[PDB]
């Protein structure tokens, strides 16, 4: 046994690309469609729960993903690379961040964190590049709120909105009338309702659709009283009644 | 064809092919012989030369006392595969106070051989041995192919030419088998076995190689004029 | 591709019989064994009249009683000769003895399977081995990069070499002298090399058990070279 | 294609076409069976003889692990040392730890992983031999096989070889026509039958009979050989069979 | 043409070898199907027995990995067993390291991670399975958690694998259409298998004897496998109605 | 091996260390230099236990001769008596440290200014116009605290030094047979054959 | 770890990865060595296709390995950096260990050691560098040069030359060195050492370095206006 | 086994050329072009960003210039996250040399150490080299300012001017025509901004485009600053220019 693959499967070609990272960007480009806008006081990310069986249940699939309690993740791609991302992801915002300075750390460094991983994946011996294209939504005392996608190479970009995924150059093309610099988060989740459903075909309500904010404190999901400077985690998933409700102002 | 670029593939048919070639490097060695009674155990050898200036490559090496075997095919291998004997007689006598056992010396050459074959990186051993020895069950000879097949014989012939030696010990088969208590008799029957195999060529004094190993005899080789008695 | 350590169809290491070409490209080295010592002899083949043709060193000692001659990648040598004055001065710290011509030669041939994916490749030179000890005398040996290493009277190895073996097959016989010895080899050198032989395009050396390993100096060579020229003309 | 030129690639199909040609050489090897009886089980063996100069009795090729489980196998021999070797090795330290015996589905899975792990990677060739092993434990007697997939399952009677179709048969007669079942004395005549009908697949050479047997009755539950008288009996069975 | 031996991704951005994986899952021609009751879940799989030779007793695709979970696979047995001693081991790590038992979807989550591995990683190869678990989960109760090669789980209600899971699925879903609820709403686990092996009937077009079945059954702090009688018994109680 | 003494004047570094050398009851030299050349411009004086002393000196000599070759550059004396400290504080800490006390003598030409450093084999390091290792300071300190001054010439500085030795030879219970004195200045390093 | 065999023979007994090594030395700037009676100059072709560049600071093509031995080099320019490295860390360690500094000789088969090592080691691929080490022995007056290759081997040159276009200024060299009366003076060696160089490189101006060794440790590096006069004086005897 | 699909990273071809250095080059020559100029009072680096959005959040963006001390900075062309991994090794590799010496490292040694890594993957391990080009801008007190460049080969050499990226052609031919030694940084700042404006691929240089950086002894007395300017400071450059 062994590994004995310690050469890289990703390599450039005459032309200088490399090959495997495109193919990757590719199987995102299959992946269902999913969503980031980035609000005054807050940032949305939103995708289509594609069920594969009615017999599933769709619940249990999560595709919107808690990173630290101001941190969410969303992709677009091939979910178990997703899972397993969302895994190390939470690890290393503890052993490289959390265990040094006693916080979490700021949304750019843990996506930078998060890069980095899937950069490795795109060099190391014996391995494939991770198949998906990620969106992560966060906020910090010093940054605010931010909006950053991540991409099978590596690289990482800061949007004030975005789509990836099957019609992301419609729905880009569909954020780029609606955003502005004045935006309320309830806005916000207006214009990614909006967009979100260009790219869905069948059922369009909050039991086939899955989002989440990063906005205010929210105290009563803490858990404990009594330390004032613990307020409580700023990302929040949405119900499927929260969303149903939106949905008739719609 | 397709499916000998290592050791690691089987063919359509279930061949391997490395192991084969390994066979093959055997068949173009020097010619040796293996014979035993019910008292010694013979293998005699035909050496090889480079040329006229060169020396004669020598095909018999001892690993104990009690036993010992004669090489063909790539002599390097035989060198690494007689060391690892050598060390495995060496434990049973260092750790149990015991001679080891023939047939178990062929079951260890045989499992050396077989990772070889089964593993990515290796190559199969390019050589075939014909281990002699006396143990508490009296005289063995063994045949070891590098694809791990050990047997146990009355006697045998490996290297070019060597079916003709093996035909006449299938015909002497019951007359050298009773050849008890006389050393010289049975090497005869040996240099008469290897003749049979000879072309162009015959057994000269720096040519042939002969051992011997038996109940009150320890493994011993006989090279040069030692051997002019029997040519 | 296909491995490194692959067994033709014929039952022949592919990599250890490519050496064997590269080895037939070397330049030509040539040993005489007598009974009053081992003659070593090389061309040294300059690739420019301004390499200074004494740095060339392709004979080598090993130790006082053990010498050696090499053809090919010349450069592979080196490590081999390091494994070799390695072993040779290591058993005499061991024994307090000189040890034995062979022993030395099959400790360099355990070296040379030690290849696969150890080593990346076999050795692309070939050694002619000569020394003397106590109980074998002189002694002349071919060390390959197969591992396999014959004795001999006399050898030649490079890419003169089947010329000069077929001339060492008649000229050698057991009661030649060291002085009869230095001659062959320098006949021989200069019937198979390109250039004119003379003392700076061949070098000359011996072992015997007085004086031990010595090589020979470009004067002493000389002299020999127009020993051997007048005796050419005087028949 | 190219699938077939390394082992561990599944191919369009969903087949492994390097344990495939495993079995090749399985299919290539001398006849081997193994009886389930009535408290424990038989196992024989078609030995051929190459030559004369073969010392009989003298090359045997039935394997005990422990000693209470016997192996054998048909296809490349060495093969199946490596992984009765391996048996070996699984055995002993069950034992270290839990005290008791392995017990031969425990053992059978113990063999089964190692020869599936086989199958996983490129950088190993499969095993070249199907096995028939078993023995008795605290809940009786347990037949196996296990091939060069990795797949084992437990039998009332196995066959393998060049021979295996005939050998097959003929045990599928003796479970038709003994539910009640078969005795370890009746086995071992049965075995003899077994492989000297299924040796006219190897007619060619002439052959040599090896057989062992582990009963609860017949030798305290454990792994011994069949010699002697109790060998001629089944030999002289034999031979009265097939004419 | 190398990217279809190894799990690199192809020009369409797909892996070739994830996919042959799957077409090995059918290799033997096998149903299983899984429903949930109100206070358990049943596992039923077609068992075929096609050698006289064989021992039928250890011809088996259904296993308990832990006292509470069960494991049922479609696939080649070599790769089954390799993933049913993987899950056995992982469980009891669990329990030895967080001081509970291991959750039917946590256990399907970590065999799910580890398949991922092996469609990243190059030197490993997927297994040729899909793994159906299941339990009475002591938080989430009932549940059935799939995994398959390409490292995908997720949940369900009930679920069909297999040549024919599309057959056994269609009939599944008509029958939740009409009910409107997410289990079997009965009492005994008796009846829940006596409605899985009917449904199973149906989809498939064939009738079952006590051999061509294979039944396990999950209840609160246990998971068992049923014999050929208690099978038997099970058949009766339908063909009498 | 044991007193080594230190004092940086106007335009220059003054390093005086012991001759002697004694093993067991015996004093086996009297003319030890305890002392390695870091750099043209870069003195190092030692003291502690036998062997380490000068394998360590010598270790540090072969880092910084190989920097400037790389480099092609002089290391200023503060960079040198820093990476040696590095590595005595890297050596406490090891399974077995090495019991070296160094004084580091320089002119910086880039500066124009001569700099004394003086590092305990903990690896604690302090700058100062004079300094001394072991019990040597206990004797000497109170004639620098007295005399010293910043503006001092080298001749001044050979002369307070004299003092200071001769107040160890009076005061000490060892002989340790008289000092080697080298100065370190702009245009290098150089001996006092007569003190 | 990666264990790829890379450098292997081929039927007719050749390693390619060191031959196509080779070929790398083929395109690098071509380097001269030519040693006086008592000195040995190293010049160094510069191609002027890049200009804009920042000649303080840019890698210089001779680098000292220790005090009194000089290295030069053609090929690619990232291996020799490797190569220098060891180089002048095996110098420290062998004064550091035997208490003197290295002889030209013992650095040369250092150096050609470690280009022999990474043509039979797995994982790696062999030096695209041939270099030209000159220098004095300790305590002695006799000029050293020496010329190593990717394969390792190693010799003692008079003169040579090694980069594009080695083969025509060995043709000059060749015809003009004479052994039994080298270059007497500095002046005579460093003439010589540029006439060779005019020979391939195109404009004497900033596209030729010359560096003199003499010994005891008396290493200079010849500015642009230094050789400028050289550049002249050549020509003006040409036109004749 | 595994030799099957070993594509040899690290080989030469029978013309002497690393292959993947090569192909990694070419990757480089699509990336947004890079230009560094070093003037006697101080150095500029300038580089455009590729093909952007309008919803790209600008401000907090960073893809091209890099700090990696407060001496020494980079500027980018190829792999953005290949760039990270290296730029991370190097501040390292800065603190470790103060941590040393207790003096900032020389821009120099640095390079070097960065291009070393470059090297051994291009030699060993079997792995693809970095598809990357840096232009290092930075001070020491050896020899004042500096440019060099690096490339996936592990080559470095240094500069008055140079470029990295697309274009590298036509912008070397412009910088070659109008750069003076006696020039200073303002005039400099002119000058990578209207090189870039000419080899651009876009139909016009805006603010949004732009990543901008100086390093200055325009610092309050014998120290130096580094600037990395901020997109507002990037659109009035522009317009002090006469570009927008
Ligand atoms: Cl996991």
């Amino acid at each position: 046994m062994t590994d004995r693959y310690s050469f890289s499967l990703t390599t450039f070609s005459p032309s200088g690309k490399l090959g495997q990272i495109d193919y990757a960007l590719t199987a995102v480009k299959q992946g269902v469609t999913s969503l980031g806008i980035k609000a005054t006081n807050g940032v949305v990310i939103a995708t289509e729960k594609k069920s594969s069986s009615p017999l599933a249940m769709s619940e249990t699939l999560s595709k919107v993903s808690l990173l630290t309690p101001d941190i969410g993740a969303v992709y677009s791609g091939m979910g178990p690379d997703y899972r397993v991302l969302v895994d190390k992801s939470r690890k290393v915002a503890h052993t490289s961040y959390k265990r040094i300075y006693g916080e979490y750390p700021p949304t750019k460094l843990l996506v930078s964190e998060v890069a980095k991983i899937m950069q490795e994946a795109t060099q190391s011996g014996g391995v494939r590049p991770f198949g998906v294209s990620l969106l992560i939504a966060g906020h910090d005392e010093f940054n605010g709120f931010s909006l950053y996608q991540v991409d099978p190479s590596g690289s990482y970009f800061p949007w004030k909105a975005t789509a990836i995924g099957k019609g992301s150059v419609a729905a880009k093309t569909f954020l780029e009338k609606r955003w502005n610099d004045e935006l309320e988060l309830e806005d916000a989740i207006h214009i990614a309702l909006l967009t979100l459903k260009e790219s869905v075909e069948g059922e369009f309500n909050g039991d086939t659709i899955e989002l989440a904010i990063i906005g205010d404190e929210n105290p009563d999901l803490l858990g404990y009283t009594g330390i004032p400077t613990d307020k409580g985690p700023r990302f929040r998933k949405l119900t499927s009644q929260e969303i149903n409700d939106r949905l008739e102002a719609l | 064809n397709n499916y000998d670029g290592d050791t690691v593939t089987f063919s359509p048919t279930g061949r391997l092919f490395q192991v084969e070639y390994a066979l093959e490097a055997i068949k173009q060695g020097s010619v040796t012989v293996g014979l035993r009674s019910n008292t010694h155990a013979v293998l005699v050898a035909l050496k090889r030369n480079a040329d006229e200036l060169s020396s004669y490559q020598k095909k018999i090496i001892k690993c104990d006392e009690h036993m010992g075997l004669s090489l063909a095919g790539l002599a390097p291998d035989a060198r690494v595969l007689s060391n690892y004997l050598r060390q495995q007689c060496n434990y049973s006598s260092l750790v149990f106070n015991r001679k080891l056992a023939v047939e178990r010396a062929g079951h260890l050459l045989c499992d050396k051989a077989q990772k070889n074959t089964q593993s990515y990186g290796g190559r199969p051993y390019g050589v075939g041995l014909l281990i002699i020895g006396y143990d508490k069950s009296g005289a063995h000879l063994l045949e070891f192919q590098p694809s791990g097949n050990v047997t146990e014989l009355y006697g045998t012939a490996i290297g070019a030419r060597s079916q003709g030696a093996k035909t006449y010990l299938e015909r002497t088969l019951d007359t050298f088998i009773k050849i008890d208590g006389n050393p010289d008799e049975l090497i005869k029957a040996g240099v008469e076995a290897i003749s049979q195999s000879l072309r162009d060529e015959s057994l000269t004094v720096d040519n042939l190689s002969i051992a011997i190993v038996g109940k009150d005899t320890p493994f011993t080789i006989y090279d040069g004029e030692a051997v002019a008695k029997y040519i | 591709d296909r491995g490194v350590s692959t067994f033709s169809p014929e039952g022949r290491l592919f990599q250890v019989e490519y050496s064997l070409e590269a080895i037939k490209l070397g330049s030509t080295a040539i040993g005489i064994a007598t009974k009053e010592g081992v003659v070593l002899g090389v061309e040294k083949r300059a690739t420019s009249p301004l390499l200074e043709s004494d740095s060339i060193e392709k004979i080598v000692e090993i130790d006082r009683h053990i010498g050696c001659a090499m053809s090919g990648l010349t450069a592979d040598a080196r490590s081999m000769i390091e494994h070799a004055r390695t072993a040779a001065v290591t058993h005499n710290l061991y024994y307090d003895e000189d040890i034995n011509v062979e022993s030395l030669t099959q400790s360099v041939c355990d070296l040379a399977l030690r290849f696969g994916e150890l080593m990346s490749r076999p050795f692309g030179v070939a050694l002619l081995i000569a020394g003397h000890d106590a109980d074998d005398g002189y002694q002349l040996f071919h060390a390959e990069p197969s591992g396999t290493f014959y004795r001999y009277n006399a050898k030649a190895i490079g890419s003169g070499s089947e010329g000069a073996q077929a001339e060492l097959l008649n000229e050698w016989h057991s009661s030649l002298t060291l002085k009869e010895a230095e001659l062959l080899v320098l006949k021989i050198l200069k019937q198979v090399m390109e250039e004119k032989l003379d003392e700076n395009n061949a070098q000359l050396s011996c072992i015997t058990k007085q004086d031990g390993f010595k090589i020979y100096d470009n004067e002493k060579t000389a002299e020999l070279i127009k020993e051997l020229k007048e005796k050419e003309a005087a028949e | 294609t190219g699938y077939d030129l390394s082992n561990s690639v599944f191919s369009p199909d969903g087949r492994n076409f390097q344990v495939e040609y495993a079995v090749k050489a399985v299919e290539n090897g001398t006849t081997s069976i193994g009886i389930k009886c009535n408290d424990g089980v038989v196992f024989a063996v078609e030995k051929l003889i190459t030559s004369k100069l073969l010392v009989p009795q003298k090359n045997v090729k039935i394997q005990v692990v422990d000693r209470h489980i016997g192996c054998v196998y048909s296809g490349l021999i060495p093969d199946g040392r490596h992984l009765v070797n391996r048996g070996r090795e699984e055995a002993a330290s069950f034992k270290k730890l839990y005290k008791t015996p392995i017990p031969i589905p425990a053992f059978a899975d113990r063999l089964g992983q190692y020869v599936q792990a086989h199958t996983l990677y490129n950088s190993v060739r499969p095993f070249g031999v199907s096995t028939i092993f078993g023995g008795v434990d605290k809940n009786g007697a347990h037949l196996y096989m296990l091939e060069p997939s990795g797949s084992y399952w437990g039998y009332k009677g196995a066959a393998t070889g060049k021979g295996r179709q005939s050998a097959k048969a003929e045990l599928e007669k003796l479970v038709d026509h003994h539910p009640e079942g078969l005795s370890a004395r009746e086995a071992v005549k049965q075995a003899a039958k077994i492989i000297y009908l299924a040796h006219e697949d190897n007619k060619e050479k002439d052959f040599e009979l090896e057989i062992s047997w582990c009963s609860l009755s017949e030798t305290n539950g454990l792994h011994k050989f069949v010699k002697g008288d109790l060998l001629q009996e089944a030999i002289d069975f034999a031979q009265k069979e097939i004419n | 043409g190398y990217d279809r031996h190894i799990t690199i991704f192809s020009p369409e951005g797909r892996l070739y070898q994830v996919e042959y994986a799957f077409k090995a899952t059918n290799q033997t021609n096998i149903n299983s199907l899984a429903v949930r009751g109100k206070d358990c879940t049943v596992v039923i799989s077609q068992k075929k027995v096609p050698d006289k030779l064989l021992d039928p007793t250890t011809v088996s695709y259904i296993f308990c990995i832990s006292r509470t979970i069960g494991m049922v696979v479609n696939g080649p047995i070599p790769d089954a067993r390799n993933a049913a001693l993987r899950a056995k081991a992982e469980a009891a790590e669990f329990r030895y390291k967080y001081g509970y038992d291991m959750p039917c979807d946590v256990l399907a989550k970590r065999m799910a991670n580890l398949s991922q591995i092996y469609t990243q990683r190059a030197y490993m190869r997927p297994l040729g399975v899909i793994l159906t678990f299941v339990s009475v989960d002591e938080e989430l109760g009932p549940s059935i958690y799939k995994t398959d090669p390409a490292g995908y789980y997720v949940g369900y209600k009930a679920t069909a694998t297999g040549p024919k899971q599309q057959e056994i699925t269609t009939n599944l879903e008509n029958h939740f259409k009409k009910s409107k609820i997410d289990h079997i709403n009965e009492e005994s686990w008796e009846k829940v298998v006596e409605f899985a092996i009917t449904h199973m009937i149906d989809a498939l077009g064939t009738e079952f004897s006590k051999n061509d079945l294979e039944v396990g059954v999950a209840t609160k702090d246990k998971f068992f496998t049923l014999s050929a009688e208690n099978i038997e018994e099970r058949l009766v109680a339908i063909a009498e109605q | 091996m044991d007193i080594i003494l230190g004092i940086r004047v106007q335009d220059s570094v003054i390093l005086a260390s012991s001759k002697a050398v004694t093993r067991g009851i015996s004093v086996l030299k009297d003319s030890d230099d305890k002392t390695r050349q870091l750099s043209p411009h870069t003195l190092m004086s030692f003291a502690g236990e036998a062997g380490d002393t000068v394998q360590f000196a010598e270790y540090i000599q072969a880092n910084i001769q190989l920097y400037s070759i790389r480099e092609d550059y002089e290391l200023s004396p503060q960079a040198v008596s820093s990476f040696v400290r590095q590595e005595l504080a890297k050596s406490i800490r090891s399974r077995r440290p090495y019991q070296v006390n160094v004084l580091i003598g320089g002119y910086d030409k880039k500066k124009n200014k001569p700099e004394l450093y003086q590092i305990d084999y903990l690896g604690t390091k302090v700058e100062l116009p004079y300094g001394a290792h072991g019990y040597s300071g206990f004797y000497t300190f109170s004639l620098l605290d007295h005399h010293y001054r910043p503006d001092m010439t080298t001749e001044e500085g050979l002369d307070l030094l004299k003092l200071c030795v001769q107040e160890l030879e009076k005061r000490m219970p060892m002989d340790f047979k008289g000092v080697i004195v080298k100065i370190v200045d702009k245009d290098g390093i150089r001996q006092v054959d007569d003190f | 770890g990666y264990d790829r065999a890379l450098s292997i023979f081929s039927p007719d007994g050749h390693i390619f990865q060191v031959e196509y090594a080779l070929e790398a030395v083929k395109r690098g700037t071509c380097a001269v060595g030519v040693k006086g009676k008592n000195c040995v100059v190293l010049g160094c072709e510069r191609r002027s296709t890049l200009k804009l560049q920042d000649t303080r600071i840019t890698p210089s093509k001779v680098s000292k390995i220790d005090s009194h031995v000089v290295l030069s080099f053609s090929g690619l320019n990232a291996d020799s950096r490797i190569l220098i490295e060891k180089a002048r860390v095996e110098a420290q360690s062998h004064r550091l260990t035997l208490e003197d500094p290295v002889t030209v000789e013992y650095l040369t088969r250092y150096v050609a050691g470690v280009q022999q090592r990474y043509t039979q080691s797995g994982g790696v691929r062999p030096f695209g560098v041939s270099t030209l080490i000159a220098g004095f022995d300790p305590r002695d007056d006799e000029p050293k040069l020496y010329q190593t290759e990717p394969s390792g081997i190693y010799s003692s040159w008079s003169a040579q030359t090694i980069g594009r276009n080695s083969k025509t200024v060995r043709e000059f060299l060749e015809k003009n060195y004479d052994r039994k009366e080298p270059p007497a003076t500095v002046e005579e060696c460093v003439k010589l050492t540029v006439r060779s160089l005019l020979e391939v490189v195109q404009t004497g101006a900033k596209n030729i370095e010359i560096t003199v060794v003499k010994p005891d440790s008396d290493i200079v590096a010849l500015s642009s206006e230094e050789i400028n006069q050289y550049v002249t004086q050549i020509e003006q005897e040409k036109q004749e | 086994g595994s030799r099957r699909y070993d594509s040899r990273t690290t080989i030469f071809s029978p013309e002497g050329r690393l292959y993947q250095v090569e192909y990694a080059l070419e990757s480089i020559s699509h990336a947004g072009t890079a230009i560094g100029i070093m003037a006697s009072d101080g150095i500029v680096l300038a580089a455009e960003r590729k093909v952007t959005s309008t919803l790209l959040e600008q401000d907090t963006s960073t893809e091209k210039l890099y700090k990696l001390n407060d001496k020494i900075a980079v500027a980018v062309a190829g792999l953005t996250a290949d760039a990270e991994i290296l730029i991370n090794t190097a501040r390292i590799h800065a603190q470790n040399y103060l941590k040393t010496y207790n003096e900032d490292i020389p821009v120099e040694i640095l390079v070097r150490r960065l291009s070393d890594i470059k090297q051994g993957y291009t030699q060993h391990g079997g792995l693809r080299p970095f598809g990357v080009s840096f232009i290092y801008a930075g001070y020491d007190d050896r020899y004042g300012y500096q440019l060099y460049t690096s490339n996936p080969s592990g080559n470095y050499t240094g500069w008055k001017a140079i470029s990295v990226g697309a274009n590298t052609s036509a912008a070397q031919t412009l910088l070659q025509m109008d750069y003076k030694d006696d020039m200073k940084v303002d005039d400099a700042i002119e000058l990578a901004l209207k090189t870039l404006s000419k080899t651009t691929d876009s139909s016009a240089l805006t603010y949004d485009r732009l990543e901008f950086a100086t390093i200055r002894k325009g610092a309050n007395d014998g120290e130096v600053y580094q600037k990395i300017f901020k997109p507002q400071e990037i659109k009035d450059i522009l317009v002090k220019t006469g570009i927008t």
